[PDB]
């Protein structure tokens, strides 16, 4: 990044010692933290299950929520909607010195973990976590969520198929509210946008002069002779280093923000997903009957089944 | 050792500039560590409020079982918790029946799921084979027996 | 990382990159002598408000009258240097020839106008080459007087660069075309006073300005250099007409233009060139790079390594082994294997395996290592399940897995004597 | 902050790239995030 390469300039970096080593230490640890994010957010269950594909439980169909194995990929359809929705503004080989390195956790395996949690959360017991699963048929499960929302099970079984429609159309209204729709996706857009902004900013910083005769290497080494060389080269290197170091600083701040949200991310993959997160205005904006995961580029989208009671009696007390 | 007034100080100021950016970098990164470390420290105080002063019933929060107790111990610069979790480990196999359909009316139990329809004997808890004689308080008057999946008679 | 005992894992270490091999020099077959010895030894050297201009086109610029002469009054290159001068092939450098008195050399720079260089010949502020000067007091400055050549010293103000008016304006300070000897009505003509016994600041300096029109075409004028042959698909060196560098060459895919040479694709990095002998060639300069990062199992078990490369296709990499092109030039080092997918690249020292353990050391994209092997990944504890309805388990035993958890509640309380 | 009125200081500030742009952007988004916070903490109310 600094010092594309000619000859002099590596020695001129080593005039400032271990600075390349510090930068790569930082960004490496950053990358490792992103791996950790993907793990502790994602690698939360050893006991992975088969995608059971019964896909109808009492009345309650997970159409396109799950992947559907007769497709070529084992992605769920909503993930793919999300992929095509999110813009992105052989080998990936620049020579800006930069790399969007691929993850550890491969995108199919991302989807496999998420979808496995979808399955084993839709199946496989409200008891989910300490243990593996206890063969619980999903009407007992969200009936247990009614018990954890403060009501009986009459509300389930006597509204059963009604509930189905009340959920399932809702899912399809999800498939309304996600298909042609709008910027209720905004935060991951912001992440990728700020990445592009910082990164393209950093590129333009390589195009940025720092007062020197040129703003590029080796065109200076078209017309220099002597110490003047290392004069403007050191100006370049300190300016490029300040830019790059401000970059590293801000990336680290992004890591801090992103990992606070990632603590939240694993938190809602824990408390919202694996049981009922009984705290209030936390998961969605209702009472949290359920919530589901969804894989996403650089992030995740949770699917919050709230419970919004809205009519009125008026009775004396 | 070869100092003049001016140009020597310019070299000195180069050193001051480098050392100062480096130190200021150290400051800034320390402060980053401070922010990270204090979010975690607030977490630590939070857990020592929840996990240590009681049982944090929110699940997989203190312990990676179901958090029965927790125990702090000090450390250089940090702290180490001992999570008294709860990881259940065995299995039954029985059938279920969400009602107790005895006289033509339905009985949804105690909400707290799985009526023990292990030959419709009793009603059990969430996490142990924990039977209950079906009586007036194992369930309530729950509509009538129409959307049931199971029927349990001989409620006396 | 400064330890004998070092634990297990991909640990970072330094870069790796590929040394170029070839020396591609691509100049046109332009072969000529410049008018250098014509301009700097002319019979004609004019005044400054009547400054001579010369274009120099399709030459081989030796710069060999330049370095071996003590005759020069000011042999000075301002925005450029004298020694790296024939390093690039030029398009139409521009000589600006004039006769000054002995003190205008200081008065010629980006800046440094005074009256003479602002009322006779105006200078730029961006592109510079070299100024050359000498005295000719032995022929031009005749001690009886050489009042033949002149300058101008009366005008309404400053000038833009490279701009000239021959017009003898009989000046008056608000227009008003006068006939001198009227009041505030003079002519700007002023002789040079050039004597053989004239002062040092009065010497006739025949002075040439060199503007360097720097590569606004596929250019013309090279230096005494040696154009070489092309290589494709191999990291080589460059020196094109106004370009240098190190890269991997392949042909272009353009809608390339006739006036055109460069491509700068993402930003300012040239990324495609037109050869000066009619070829259209992309210049993917990233020869190969990335950083090495050593797999090691921990030295309580091994010293068997594997060197994980990053921005690599494992194809020029086995070459870089067996043509010795890796800048971490290793001594005791073979080609046992080359596992390559998961486009992070070259893994010299492990094997394709389907037996998927718990993914010890995560490699690149999904691949992981054990023992030493490098399989992809176990996704976890797989389960085949059929969640039917009534069938229900409830546990009747358990454990108390007291775990650690580690929360750093302080850092080291540090402080700095910033005064020391 | 950096030179209010100038010819040259604006020119050399152009010569140092998009610094000012990033700074404006960063503090602006800081402002925007605090307003976000002002919505996020306070403005939970459906019906006043």
């Amino acid at each position: 990044y600094i010092c594309g390469d000619s000859t002099e300039c590596a020695n001129l970096l080593l005039q400032y010692g271990s600075f390349c080593t510090q930068l790569n230490r930082a960004l490496s640890g950053i990358a490792a933290e992103q791996d950790r994010n993907t793990r502790e957010v994602f690698a939360q269950v050893k006991q992975m299950y088969k995608t059971p594909t019964l896909k109808y439980f009492g009345g309650f169909n997970f159409s396109q929520i799950l992947p559907d194995p007769l497709k070529p990929t084992k992605r769920s359809f909503i993930e793919d909607l999300l992929f095509n929705k999110v813009t992105l503004a052989i080998c990936a080989q620049k020579f800006n010195g930069l790399t969007v390195l691929p993850p550890l956790l491969t995108d199919d395996m991302i989807a496999a973990y998420t979808a496995a949690l979808v399955s084993g959360t839709a199946t496989a017991g409200w008891t989910f976590g300490a243990g593996a699963a206890l063969q619980i048929p999903f009407a007992m499960q969200m009936a247990y969520r009614f018990n954890g929302i403060g009501v009986t099970q009459n509300v389930l079984y006597e509204n059963q198929k009604q509930i189905a429609n009340q959920f399932n159309k809702a899912i399809s209204q999800i498939q309304e509210s996600l298909t042609t729709t709008s910027t209720a996706l905004g935060k991951l857009q912001d992440v990728v946008n700020q990445n592009a902004q910082a990164l393209n900013t950093l590129v333009k910083q390589l195009s940025s002069n720092f007062g020197a005769i040129s703003s590029v290497l080796n065109d200076i080494l078209s017309r220099l002779d002597k110490v003047e060389a290392e004069v403007q080269i050191d100006r370049l290197i300190t300016g490029r280093l300040q830019s790059l170091q401000t970059y590293v600083t801000q990336q680290l701040i992004r890591a801090a923000e992103i990992r606070a949200s990632a603590n939240l991310a694993a938190t809602k993959m824990s408390e919202c997903v694996l049981g009922q997160s009984k705290r209030v205005d936390f998961c969605g904006k209702g009472y949290h009957l359920m919530s589901f995961p969804q894989a996403a580029p650089h992030g995740v989208v949770f699917l919050h089944v709230t419970y919004v009671p809205s009519q009125e009696r008026n009775f004396t007390t | 050792s070869r100092l003049d007034k001016v140009e020597a100080e310019v070299q000195i100021d180069r050193l001051i500039t480098g050392r100062l950016q480096s130190l200021q970098t150290y400051v800034t990164q320390q402060l980053i560590r401070a922010a990270e470390i204090r979010a975690s420290a607030n977490l630590a105080a939070t857990k020592m409020s929840e996990c240590v002063l009681g049982q944090s019933k929110r699940v997989d929060f203190c312990g990676k079982g179901y958090h029965l107790m927790s125990f702090p111990q000090a450390a250089p610069h940090g702290v180490v918790f001992l999570h008294v979790t709860y990881v259940p480990s065995q299995e039954r196999n029985f059938t279920t029946a969400p009602a107790i359909c005895h006289e033509g009316k339905a009985y949804f139990p105690r909400e707290g799921v799985f009526v023990f329809n292990g030959t419709s004997w009793f009603i059990t808890q969430r996490n142990f084979f924990s039977p209950q004689i079906i009586t007036t308080d194992n369930t309530f008057v729950s509509g009538n027996c129409d959307v049931v999946i199971g029927i349990i008679n001989n409620t006396v | 990382v400064k330890s004998f005992e070092i634990d297990k894992g991909i640990y970072q270490t330094s870069n790796f990159r590929v040394v170029p091999s070839g020396d591609v020099v691509r100049f046109p077959n332009i072969t000529n002598l410049c008018p250098f010895g014509e301009v700097f030894n002319a019979t004609k050297f004019p005044s400054v408000y009547a400054w001579e201009r010369k274009k120099i086109s399709n030459c081989v610029a030796d710069y060999s009258v330049l370095y071996n002469s003590t005759f020069f009054s000011t042999f000075k290159c301002y925005g450029v240097s004298a020694t790296k001068l024939n390093d690039l092939c030029f398009s139409n450098v521009y000589a600006d020839s004039f006769v000054v008195k002995g003190d205008d050399v200081r008065q010629i720079a980006p800046g440094q106008t005074g009256v003479i260089a602002d009322y006779n010949y105006k200078l730029p502020d961006d592109f510079m080459g070299c100024v050359l000067a000498w005295n000719t007091r032995n022929i031009d400055a005749t001690s009886t007087g050489n009042y033949n050549y002149k300058y101008r010293y009366l005008r309404h103000g400053k000038l833009r660069p490279f701009e000239r008016d021959i017009s003898n304006v009989p000046f008056s300070p608000d227009g008003k075309p006068c006939t001198p000897p009227a009041l505030n009505c003079y002519w700007p003509l002023n002789d040079y006073g050039f004597y053989t016994t004239t002062g040092i600041g009065y010497q006739p300096y025949r002075v040439v300005v060199l503007s360097f029109e720097l590569l606004n075409a596929p250019a013309t004028v090279c230096g005494p250099k040696l154009s070489t042959d092309l290589i494709k698909n191999q990291c080589v060196n460059f020196n094109f007409n106004g370009l240098t560098g190190t890269g991997v060459l392949t042909p272009s895919s353009k809608r390339f233009q006739p006036f055109q040479q460069f491509g700068r694709d993402v930003s300012d990095f040239t990324d495609s060139v037109r050869d000066p002998k009619t070829s259209e060639i992309l210049d993917i300069s990233p020869c190969s790079f990335g950083g090495v990062s050593v797999i090691t199992p921990g030295t309580n078990a091994s010293s068997e390594v594997a060197v994980l490369y990053q921005d690599v296709n494992c194809t020029d990499v086995s070459t870089a082994i067996h043509a010795d092109q890796l800048t971490p030039a290793w001594r005791i080092y073979s080609t046992g294997n080359n596992v390559f997918q998961t486009q992070a690249g070259c893994l010299i020292g492990a094997e394709h395996v389907d037996t998927s353990y718990e993914c010890d050391i995560p490699i690149g994209a999904g691949i992981c290592a054990s023992y030493i092997v490098a399989y992809t990944m176990s996704l976890g504890a797989d389960s085949s399940i059929a969640y039917s309805n009534n069938t229900i388990a409830i546990p009747t035993n358990f454990s108390i897995s007291i775990t650690t958890e580690v929360m750093p509640v302080s850092m080291a309380k540090t402080s700095v004597d910033c005064n020391m």
